[PDB]
Protein backbone atom coordinates (compact mmCIF):
# COMPACT_ATOMS: atom_id res chain seq x y z
CA UNK A 1 0.00 0.00 0.00
CA UNK A 2 1.08 3.45 -0.92
CA UNK A 3 3.38 5.32 2.00
CA UNK A 4 1.95 8.50 3.08
CA UNK A 5 3.87 8.61 6.37
CA UNK A 6 6.61 11.77 5.65
CA UNK A 7 3.94 13.83 3.92
CA UNK A 8 2.08 14.48 7.16
CA UNK A 9 3.25 13.50 10.42
CA UNK A 10 -0.14 12.93 11.63
CA UNK A 11 -0.82 9.10 11.04
CA UNK A 12 -4.16 9.21 9.41
CA UNK A 13 -4.85 11.13 5.94
CA UNK A 14 -8.15 10.85 4.66
CA UNK A 15 -8.36 9.14 1.57
CA UNK A 16 -9.76 12.17 -0.73
CA UNK A 17 -5.84 13.70 -0.19
CA UNK A 18 -4.07 10.14 -0.58
CA UNK A 19 -5.40 10.52 -3.95
CA UNK A 20 -5.05 14.06 -4.29
CA UNK A 21 -1.21 13.69 -3.04
CA UNK A 22 -0.64 10.26 -5.56
CA UNK A 23 -2.13 12.21 -8.61
CA UNK A 24 -0.31 15.39 -8.07
CA UNK A 25 2.99 13.43 -7.05
CA UNK A 26 3.67 11.24 -10.22
CA UNK A 27 2.54 14.15 -12.61
CA UNK A 28 5.41 16.30 -10.78
CA UNK A 29 7.76 13.39 -11.53
CA UNK A 30 6.91 12.22 -14.53
CA UNK A 31 7.73 16.25 -15.51
CA UNK A 32 11.02 16.09 -14.28
CA UNK A 33 11.81 12.42 -15.12
CA UNK A 34 10.14 12.94 -18.44
CA UNK A 35 10.82 16.25 -20.40
CA UNK A 36 4.77 4.04 -10.93
CA UNK A 37 5.12 5.05 -7.66
CA UNK A 38 7.31 7.72 -5.26
CA UNK A 39 7.94 4.89 -2.41
CA UNK A 40 9.16 1.92 -4.71
CA UNK A 41 11.88 3.96 -6.17
CA UNK A 42 12.88 7.84 -5.94
CA UNK A 43 16.53 6.86 -7.75
CA UNK A 44 17.63 8.54 -11.06
CA UNK A 45 35.81 16.88 -16.80
CA UNK A 46 34.21 19.94 -15.34
CA UNK A 47 32.69 19.26 -11.87
CA UNK A 48 30.45 22.07 -13.31
CA UNK A 49 27.33 20.29 -15.03
CA UNK A 50 24.74 23.38 -15.57
CA UNK A 51 24.36 26.90 -14.75
CA UNK A 52 21.19 28.98 -15.58
CA UNK A 53 21.83 30.52 -19.01
CA UNK A 54 24.69 28.31 -20.28
CA UNK A 55 24.50 26.34 -23.17
CA UNK A 56 27.12 23.41 -23.62
CA UNK A 57 29.11 25.31 -25.69
CA UNK A 58 29.65 28.37 -22.56
CA UNK A 59 30.91 24.97 -20.77
CA UNK A 60 33.69 23.85 -22.83
CA UNK A 61 34.87 27.69 -23.53
CA UNK A 62 34.50 27.97 -19.56
CA UNK A 63 36.45 24.71 -19.39
CA UNK A 64 39.18 26.59 -21.67
CA UNK A 65 39.40 29.25 -19.45
CA UNK A 66 37.71 31.62 -21.63
CA UNK A 67 20.63 38.78 -43.35
CA UNK A 68 17.00 38.34 -42.10
CA UNK A 69 17.62 34.51 -41.57
CA UNK A 70 20.92 35.77 -39.45
CA UNK A 71 19.11 38.10 -37.45
CA UNK A 72 16.38 35.45 -36.38
CA UNK A 73 19.23 33.03 -35.64
CA UNK A 74 20.32 35.80 -33.56
CA UNK A 75 16.23 36.11 -33.06
CA UNK A 76 15.77 32.44 -31.15
CA UNK A 77 19.52 32.31 -29.73
CA UNK A 78 18.98 34.98 -26.99
CA UNK A 79 15.87 33.78 -25.98
CA UNK A 80 17.11 29.93 -25.59
CA UNK A 81 19.31 31.95 -22.93
CA UNK A 82 16.97 34.20 -20.90
CA UNK A 83 13.74 31.65 -20.93
CA UNK A 84 15.91 28.28 -20.05
CA UNK A 85 15.23 26.24 -22.57
CA UNK A 86 11.65 27.02 -23.09
CA UNK A 87 9.68 24.87 -25.70
CA UNK A 88 7.47 27.48 -26.60
CA UNK A 89 9.32 30.19 -28.58
CA UNK A 90 9.43 27.54 -31.49
CA UNK A 91 5.36 27.54 -31.56
CA UNK A 92 5.47 31.42 -31.49
CA UNK A 93 5.04 33.17 -35.05
CA UNK A 94 7.99 35.04 -36.15
CA UNK A 95 6.47 38.42 -35.60
CA UNK A 96 5.61 37.81 -32.08
CA UNK A 97 9.48 37.28 -31.94
CA UNK A 98 10.62 41.24 -32.41
CA UNK A 99 8.67 43.03 -30.06
CA UNK A 100 9.42 40.88 -26.83
CA UNK A 101 13.13 40.87 -28.01
CA UNK A 102 12.60 44.85 -28.29
CA UNK A 103 11.58 44.99 -24.84
CA UNK A 104 14.53 42.41 -23.87
CA UNK A 105 17.17 44.98 -23.93
CA UNK A 106 14.95 47.57 -22.63
CA UNK A 107 14.41 45.98 -19.39
CA UNK A 108 17.98 44.73 -19.11
CA UNK A 109 19.33 47.78 -19.75
CA UNK A 110 17.08 49.24 -17.01
CA UNK A 111 19.21 46.80 -14.73
CA UNK A 112 22.73 47.90 -15.85
CA UNK A 113 22.09 51.58 -14.55
CA UNK A 114 20.07 50.49 -11.15
CA UNK A 115 23.27 47.82 -10.75
CA UNK A 116 25.55 50.59 -11.03
CA UNK A 117 25.71 65.82 -1.53
CA UNK A 118 26.02 69.11 0.75
CA UNK A 119 26.92 68.07 4.33
CA UNK A 120 23.59 70.09 6.05
CA UNK A 121 21.45 67.91 3.19
CA UNK A 122 23.18 64.81 3.47
CA UNK A 123 22.81 64.58 7.39
CA UNK A 124 18.51 64.92 6.79
CA UNK A 125 18.43 61.96 5.22
CA UNK A 126 20.00 59.35 8.22
CA UNK A 127 17.86 61.40 11.05
CA UNK A 128 14.62 61.19 8.46
CA UNK A 129 14.67 57.47 8.34
CA UNK B 1 56.74 64.12 25.54
CA UNK B 2 60.37 63.81 26.82
CA UNK B 3 59.99 59.84 26.75
CA UNK B 4 58.87 60.53 23.63
CA UNK B 5 61.93 62.05 22.76
CA UNK B 6 64.23 60.17 24.64
CA UNK B 7 63.01 56.54 24.16
CA UNK B 8 61.05 55.99 20.87
CA UNK B 9 63.36 56.16 18.09
CA UNK B 10 62.35 58.41 14.99
CA UNK B 11 61.44 55.80 12.65
CA UNK B 12 58.67 54.20 14.92
CA UNK B 13 58.00 57.99 15.56
CA UNK B 14 57.28 59.17 12.64
CA UNK B 15 55.25 56.27 10.98
CA UNK B 16 53.35 54.38 14.01
CA UNK B 17 49.57 55.84 13.69
CA UNK B 18 48.86 55.02 17.15
CA UNK B 19 52.19 57.15 18.39
CA UNK B 20 50.79 59.79 16.01
CA UNK B 21 47.61 60.26 17.73
CA UNK B 22 48.76 59.60 21.22
CA UNK B 23 51.15 62.44 20.47
CA UNK B 24 48.41 64.90 19.38
CA UNK B 25 46.73 64.22 22.11
CA UNK B 26 49.56 64.98 24.42
CA UNK B 27 49.92 68.15 23.12
CA UNK B 28 46.66 68.86 23.16
CA UNK B 29 46.46 68.67 26.53
CA UNK B 30 49.81 71.34 26.84
CA UNK B 31 47.26 73.30 24.90
CA UNK B 32 50.53 73.25 22.00
CA UNK B 33 47.98 73.23 18.98
CA UNK B 34 50.96 74.13 16.34
CA UNK B 35 52.13 71.01 16.94
CA UNK B 36 49.23 68.78 16.97
CA UNK B 37 47.94 69.70 13.89
CA UNK B 38 51.37 68.95 11.48
CA UNK B 39 51.45 65.30 12.84
CA UNK B 40 47.64 64.48 12.55
CA UNK B 41 47.90 66.14 8.69
CA UNK B 42 50.76 63.18 8.64
CA UNK B 43 48.11 60.52 10.12
CA UNK B 44 45.37 61.47 8.10
CA UNK B 45 48.59 60.77 5.41
CA UNK B 46 48.98 57.65 6.73
CA UNK B 47 45.00 56.59 6.36
CA UNK B 48 42.01 59.09 5.06
CA UNK B 49 39.52 56.31 6.19
CA UNK B 50 40.13 56.06 9.94
CA UNK B 51 38.26 56.82 13.28
CA UNK B 52 39.52 55.42 15.96
CA UNK B 53 38.70 59.34 17.77
CA UNK B 54 38.82 62.03 15.69
CA UNK B 55 36.88 64.16 18.60
CA UNK B 56 40.80 65.29 19.73
CA UNK B 57 40.88 66.59 15.97
CA UNK B 58 37.58 68.56 16.03
CA UNK B 59 38.08 69.79 18.81
CA UNK B 60 41.64 71.10 17.64
CA UNK B 61 40.43 72.28 13.99
CA UNK B 62 37.31 74.24 15.71
CA UNK B 63 40.08 76.28 17.05
CA UNK B 64 42.03 77.38 14.20
CA UNK B 65 38.57 77.74 12.20
CA UNK B 66 39.54 75.30 9.38
CA UNK B 67 36.38 74.94 7.92
CA UNK B 68 37.37 73.15 4.51
CA UNK B 69 39.44 70.84 6.44
CA UNK B 70 36.73 69.95 8.74
CA UNK B 71 34.41 69.96 5.40
CA UNK B 72 36.39 66.87 4.19
CA UNK B 73 37.15 64.71 7.40
CA UNK B 74 33.37 65.37 7.98
CA UNK B 75 32.57 64.09 4.59
CA UNK B 76 35.15 61.23 4.66
CA UNK B 77 34.19 60.17 8.21
CA UNK B 78 30.35 59.95 7.16
CA UNK B 79 30.69 57.81 3.86
CA UNK B 80 33.20 55.56 5.76
CA UNK B 81 31.03 55.10 8.90
CA UNK B 82 27.82 56.80 9.46
CA UNK B 83 27.13 54.71 13.31
CA UNK B 84 30.09 55.75 14.88
CA UNK B 85 29.01 58.32 16.91
CA UNK B 86 33.04 60.07 16.63
CA UNK B 87 32.05 61.08 13.10
CA UNK B 88 28.51 62.81 14.23
CA UNK B 89 30.59 64.72 16.74
CA UNK B 90 32.99 66.14 14.02
CA UNK B 91 29.62 67.25 11.79
CA UNK B 92 27.89 68.82 15.21
CA UNK B 93 31.68 70.50 15.48
CA UNK B 94 31.75 71.71 12.07
CA UNK B 95 28.15 73.27 12.56
CA UNK B 96 28.63 74.76 15.67
CA UNK B 97 31.82 75.97 13.89
CA UNK B 98 30.02 77.68 11.16
CA UNK B 99 27.28 79.37 13.13
CA UNK B 100 23.75 77.45 13.83
CA UNK B 101 24.29 75.59 16.58
CA UNK B 102 20.58 74.03 17.54
CA UNK B 103 21.08 71.51 14.77
CA UNK B 104 24.62 70.47 16.43
CA UNK B 105 23.16 69.91 19.54
CA UNK B 106 20.42 67.65 17.88
CA UNK B 107 23.88 65.65 16.13
CA UNK B 108 24.93 65.61 19.26
CA UNK B 109 22.38 64.10 20.88
CA UNK B 110 22.04 61.79 18.13
CA UNK B 111 25.38 60.71 18.33
CA UNK B 112 24.72 59.96 22.08
CA UNK B 113 22.09 57.71 21.10
CA UNK B 114 24.59 55.85 18.87
CA UNK B 115 26.23 55.00 21.58
CA UNK B 116 25.38 56.08 25.43
CA UNK B 117 28.24 55.10 26.93
CA UNK B 118 29.98 58.28 24.98
CA UNK B 119 31.33 60.67 27.83
CA UNK B 120 33.17 63.02 25.61
CA UNK B 121 29.77 63.45 23.03
CA UNK B 122 27.68 64.71 26.43
CA UNK B 123 30.94 66.93 27.45
CA UNK B 124 30.92 68.98 23.93
CA UNK B 125 27.24 68.86 24.41
CA UNK B 126 27.28 70.63 27.62
CA UNK B 127 30.43 73.02 26.22
CA UNK B 128 28.17 73.84 22.98
CA UNK B 129 25.05 74.54 25.41
CA UNK B 130 27.15 77.28 27.06
CA UNK B 131 27.08 79.35 23.75
CA UNK B 132 23.07 78.56 24.15
CA UNK B 133 22.73 81.09 27.20
CA UNK B 134 20.93 78.22 28.55
CA UNK B 135 22.37 76.39 31.79
CA UNK B 136 19.59 74.19 33.72
CA UNK B 137 20.10 71.70 30.60
CA UNK B 138 23.85 72.45 30.54
CA UNK B 139 24.02 71.68 33.90
CA UNK B 140 22.42 68.24 33.31
CA UNK B 141 24.35 67.86 30.65
CA UNK B 142 27.53 68.42 32.72
CA UNK B 143 26.68 65.80 35.69
CA UNK B 144 25.41 63.17 33.39
CA UNK B 145 28.39 63.89 31.35
CA UNK B 146 30.79 63.48 34.73
CA UNK B 147 28.18 59.88 35.38
CA UNK B 148 30.01 58.52 32.45
CA UNK B 149 33.45 59.13 32.95
CA UNK B 150 34.52 59.47 35.94
CA UNK B 151 38.13 61.08 35.91
CA UNK B 152 37.03 63.84 33.24
CA UNK C 1 7.35 41.94 59.43
CA UNK C 2 10.82 43.52 59.26
CA UNK C 3 9.22 46.31 57.05
CA UNK C 4 6.86 46.91 59.76
CA UNK C 5 9.24 46.56 63.18
CA UNK C 6 11.39 49.12 61.23
CA UNK C 7 8.56 51.42 60.28
CA UNK C 8 7.46 51.31 64.16
CA UNK C 9 11.22 52.46 65.02
CA UNK C 10 12.14 49.11 66.76
CA UNK C 11 15.06 48.09 64.03
CA UNK C 12 16.60 45.32 66.29
CA UNK C 13 13.92 43.10 65.53
CA UNK C 14 13.40 44.00 62.10
CA UNK C 15 17.35 43.12 61.35
CA UNK C 16 16.95 40.02 63.06
CA UNK C 17 13.66 39.26 61.05
CA UNK C 18 15.37 40.13 57.67
CA UNK C 19 18.54 38.04 58.20
CA UNK C 20 16.27 35.36 58.45
CA UNK C 21 13.87 36.05 55.05
CA UNK C 22 17.78 36.54 53.74
CA UNK C 23 19.25 33.20 54.55
CA UNK C 24 15.73 31.39 53.80
CA UNK C 25 16.03 32.63 50.32
CA UNK C 26 19.74 32.99 50.26
CA UNK C 27 19.88 29.28 48.67
CA UNK C 28 17.44 29.73 45.95
CA UNK C 29 15.92 32.07 43.12
CA UNK C 30 18.81 35.12 43.56
CA UNK C 31 16.48 36.52 41.14
CA UNK C 32 12.76 37.22 40.49
CA UNK C 33 12.22 40.79 42.40
CA UNK C 34 12.26 39.32 45.46
CA UNK C 35 15.46 38.50 46.95
CA UNK C 36 16.26 42.27 45.43
CA UNK C 37 13.53 43.41 48.10
CA UNK C 38 14.90 41.02 50.88
CA UNK C 39 18.29 43.08 50.08
CA UNK C 40 17.35 46.88 49.87
CA UNK C 41 15.31 46.25 52.80
CA UNK C 42 18.40 44.88 54.72
CA UNK C 43 20.52 47.25 53.63
CA UNK C 44 18.61 50.13 54.80
CA UNK C 45 17.81 48.81 57.64
CA UNK C 46 22.08 48.66 58.41
CA UNK C 47 22.11 52.27 57.21
CA UNK C 48 19.16 53.63 60.02
CA UNK C 49 21.71 50.99 62.06
CA UNK C 50 24.32 52.88 61.74
CA UNK C 51 26.81 49.58 60.80
CA UNK C 52 27.65 50.33 57.31
CA UNK C 53 30.28 48.35 55.72
CA UNK C 54 27.29 45.22 55.94
CA UNK C 55 25.10 48.18 54.45
CA UNK C 56 27.14 48.41 51.51
CA UNK C 57 27.82 45.25 50.54
CA UNK C 58 24.13 44.79 50.71
CA UNK C 59 23.42 47.43 48.57
CA UNK C 60 26.65 46.19 46.28
CA UNK C 61 24.92 43.42 45.73
CA UNK C 62 21.35 44.57 44.78
CA UNK C 63 23.21 47.21 42.41
CA UNK C 64 25.23 44.46 40.90
CA UNK C 65 21.16 42.35 40.07
CA UNK C 66 19.80 45.57 39.19
CA UNK C 67 21.63 49.09 37.40
CA UNK C 68 18.88 50.99 36.28
CA UNK C 69 18.05 52.29 39.79
CA UNK C 70 18.15 55.87 40.81
CA UNK C 71 17.21 55.49 44.58
CA UNK C 72 20.10 52.49 45.46
CA UNK C 73 22.30 55.34 43.41
CA UNK C 74 21.47 57.87 45.95
CA UNK C 75 21.58 55.27 48.59
CA UNK C 76 25.24 54.35 47.69
CA UNK C 77 26.40 58.01 47.86
CA UNK C 78 24.57 58.43 50.94
CA UNK C 79 26.84 55.43 52.37
CA UNK C 80 29.88 56.82 51.06
CA UNK C 81 29.67 60.44 51.43
CA UNK C 82 28.74 59.12 55.59
CA UNK C 83 32.49 57.63 55.02
CA UNK C 84 35.43 59.40 53.89
CA UNK C 85 34.81 57.44 50.49
CA UNK C 86 34.23 60.69 48.57
CA UNK C 87 35.65 59.15 45.17
CA UNK C 88 33.03 56.46 45.32
CA UNK C 89 30.59 58.65 46.98
CA UNK C 90 30.69 61.27 43.95
CA UNK C 91 30.86 58.53 40.98
CA UNK C 92 27.49 57.10 42.42
CA UNK C 93 25.76 60.92 42.75
CA UNK C 94 26.79 61.50 39.34
CA UNK C 95 25.53 58.03 38.15
CA UNK C 96 22.06 58.94 39.81
CA UNK C 97 21.76 61.89 38.36
CA UNK C 98 22.22 60.13 34.96
CA UNK C 99 19.71 57.79 35.74
CA UNK C 100 17.12 60.79 36.94
CA UNK C 101 18.44 64.54 36.38
CA UNK C 102 15.84 66.21 38.30
CA UNK C 103 16.52 64.88 41.84
CA UNK C 104 16.16 66.81 44.97
CA UNK C 105 18.19 65.62 47.64
CA UNK C 106 20.75 64.59 45.22
CA UNK C 107 21.89 68.12 43.86
CA UNK C 108 22.71 69.32 47.57
CA UNK C 109 24.49 65.98 48.37
CA UNK C 110 26.62 66.71 45.00
CA UNK C 111 27.41 69.94 45.86
CA UNK C 112 28.29 69.11 49.59
CA UNK C 113 30.53 66.00 48.66
CA UNK C 114 32.55 68.79 46.06
CA UNK C 115 33.02 71.55 48.22
CA UNK C 116 34.40 68.35 50.96
CA UNK C 117 36.60 67.45 48.42
CA UNK C 118 37.94 70.49 46.94
CA UNK C 119 38.91 71.66 51.19
CA UNK C 120 40.39 68.47 51.66
CA UNK D 1 -7.74 91.40 15.55
CA UNK D 2 -8.65 90.95 12.49
CA UNK D 3 -12.38 92.38 12.00
CA UNK D 4 -12.62 92.82 8.19
CA UNK D 5 -10.63 91.79 5.06
CA UNK D 6 -10.20 93.29 1.34
CA UNK D 7 -12.97 93.45 -1.02
CA UNK D 8 -14.84 92.12 1.68
CA UNK D 9 -12.78 89.39 2.53
CA UNK D 10 -13.62 86.59 4.86
CA UNK D 11 -11.25 85.09 6.68
CA UNK D 12 -7.48 86.12 6.71
CA UNK D 13 -4.00 84.47 6.56
CA UNK D 14 -0.77 85.42 8.23
CA UNK D 15 2.42 84.40 6.01
CA UNK D 16 5.14 85.61 8.61
CA UNK D 17 5.31 87.47 12.50
CA UNK D 18 8.40 87.74 14.72
CA UNK D 19 8.56 89.46 18.00
CA UNK D 20 11.81 91.76 18.69
CA UNK D 21 12.89 92.37 22.10
CA UNK D 22 16.41 94.16 23.39
CA UNK D 23 19.04 93.03 25.99
CA UNK D 24 40.89 81.40 25.79
CA UNK D 25 38.36 78.21 25.85
CA UNK D 26 38.40 74.41 26.23
CA UNK D 27 36.02 72.90 23.75
CA UNK E 1 -12.79 82.07 -5.10
CA UNK E 2 -14.88 81.96 -2.35
CA UNK E 3 -15.65 85.00 -0.20
CA UNK E 4 -19.10 85.31 -1.73
CA UNK E 5 -20.53 88.99 -0.68
CA UNK E 6 -23.86 88.99 0.10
Amino acid sequence: QYDYSPFCERNTLRESRIDSFLKAERAAHCLVFHKYRPDIDIMCSMLLESVPGCNKEDLERLSRRERLDDIINHETNALKSFWNDSGLVNSLQSHHLHEEYLLLQEELKNVYKIKCESLRDKCRRHYSN
Amino acid sequence: IRLFESQIPSHIKDTMPWCLVQLGKLHFEIINYDMSLKYFNRLKDLQPARVKDMEIFSTLLWHLHDKVKSSNLANGLMDTMPNKPETWCCIGNLLSLQKDHDAAIKAFEKATQLDPNFAYAYTLQGHEHSSNDSSDSAKTCYRKALACDPQH
Amino acid sequence: MGVMYFKKNEFVKAKKYLKKALEVVKDLDPSSRTTISIQLNLGHTYRKLNENEIAIKCFRCVLEKNDKNSEIHCSLGYLYLKTKKLQKAIDHLHKSLYLKPNNSSATALLKNALELNVTL
Amino acid sequence: LFPVNHENGKDTHLRGIRLYVPSAILR
Amino acid sequence: LSDITN
